[PDB]
């Protein structure tokens, strides 16, 4: 958003079975850093 | 094809040692500035404070609010900067 690419992380002990239950947990910004480039495509590796 | 400095080590042909800091102001969001004087905070008397760029006047009375690490500053209802995180100490001061 507005040049600043903002990075958010959240680690939880959910271990399958539930299949994405009610995710009332918040999402804090781990870092908010100025990259400054538009994004419209990605791919998540594994 | 180029040239070469004729640097003879002996009187008016002494060059100078140069570093140039060229500036730009329209390429991206700002990423470089200068240091700002970290003047000591003052408690219990009305002062002219400027914290994290937020400007105002008030009494920076001691407080122990549980600000989360990413919470640069704080506010209250009605969009009022009731609290603020004073840096260099991660301490919370009630405005
Ligand atoms: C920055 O934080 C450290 C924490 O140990 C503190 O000692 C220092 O006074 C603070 N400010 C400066 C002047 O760097």
């Amino acid at each position: 958003i507005d040049g600043y690419f903002k990075i958010y992380s959240k680690h939880t002990p959910i271990n399958l079975v539930r299949d994405l239950p009610q995710g009332f947990s918040a999402l804090e910004p781990l870092v908010d850093l100025p990259i400054g480039i538009n994004i419209t495509r990605f791919q998540t590796l594994l | 094809p180029l040239q070469s400095y004729g640097f003879q080590p002996t009187v008016g042909y002494q060059p100078y040692r140069v570093v140039v800091l060229s500036f730009e102001l329209l390429h991206a969001p700002a990423t470089v500035c200068g240091p700002k004087k970290s003047t000591n905070l003052v408690k219990n008397k009305c002062v002219n404070f400027n914290f994290n760029g937020l400007t105002g006047t008030g009494v920076l009375t001691e407080s122990n609010k549980k600000f989360l690490p990413f919470q640069q500053f704080g506010r209250d209802i009605a969009d009022t900067t009731d609290a603020v995180r004073d840096p260099q100490t991660l301490e919370i001061l009630d405005i």
